[PDB]
């Protein structure tokens, strides 16, 4: 997260870190035993880390559970990160209390304008790297369809929205992929990608958790 | 198209 600022321990407490042997994606926690993050996180024998603040030390909240399953979207293309959504089930279920969480998954989607919550341990600076012990957290706001597609022409699908600041400063980056986009106390985007981190006129660009809540329920009722 | 993991989607 880049121009951000520090959530607070467990704070966001549906907020996971995929671990293999280091932090490489968020994910976000949607029920005691399932998992919702990026496609494009996908590895075999993930460790999930739910209750997390310092990623670096242990502090006490923690539950560190192996990924038992992964299930990517059937019609997942790495080529152009369309449906770029996968999930994961916990080999235990989690034991849900005050600082490990589930979110709510959406009932309509969201409309431009609408204020969201982005949050993850991914690189707080646009040039260069500099990375966070603590989680980050990032306010910003569902741009419209026009001007997301005027972003990234030939690039925005209808299972993608855009997020952010179109002057730049304010953006997710690398290492907060899979993690969540939360608008009015709903899981309603997926960290994807976007050009570069917090350029001006190169929003974020995320998964439209919405277009997928049957399929997830699906998935977790016949696995 | 650059995805957001960590550190990269092309560093796997
Ligand atoms: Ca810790």
């Amino acid at each position: 997260i880049v121009g951000g600022y520090t959530c607070g321990a467990n704070t966001v407490p549906y907020q996971v870190s995929l671990n293999s042997g280091y932090h490489f994606c968020g994910g976000s926690l949607i029920n005691s035993q399932w998992v919702v993050s990026a496609a494009h996180c996908y590895k075999s024998g993930i460790q999930v880390r739910l209750g997390e603040d310092n990623i670096n030390v242990v502090e006490g909240n923690e539950q560190f559970i192996s990924a038992s399953k992964s299930i990517v979207h059937p019609s997942y293309n790495s080529n152009t990160l369309n449906n770029d959504i996968m999930l994961i089930k916990l080999k235990s279920a989690a034991s849900l209390n005050s600082r490990v969480a589930s979110i709510s998954l959406p009932t309509s989607c969201a409309s431009a304008g609408t204020q969201c919550l982005i949050s993850g341990w991914g690189n707080t600076k646009s040039s260069g790297t500099s990375y966070p012990d603590v989680l980050k957290c990032l306010k910003a706001p569902i741009l419209s369809d026009s001007s997301c597609k005027s972003a990234y022409p030939g690039q925005i699908t209808s299972n993608m929205f855009c997020a952010g600041y179109l002057e730049g400063g304010k953006d997710s980056c690398q290492g907060d992929s899979g993690g969540p986009v939360v608008c009015s106390g709903k899981l309603q985007g997926i960290v994807s990608w976007g050009s570069g981190c917090a350029q001006k006129n190169k929003p974020g660009v995320y998964t439209k958790v919405c277009n997928y809540v049957s399929w997830i329920k699906q998935t977790i009722a016949s696995n | 198209i650059s995805a957001r993991k960590y550190p990269s989607d092309w560093e796997e």
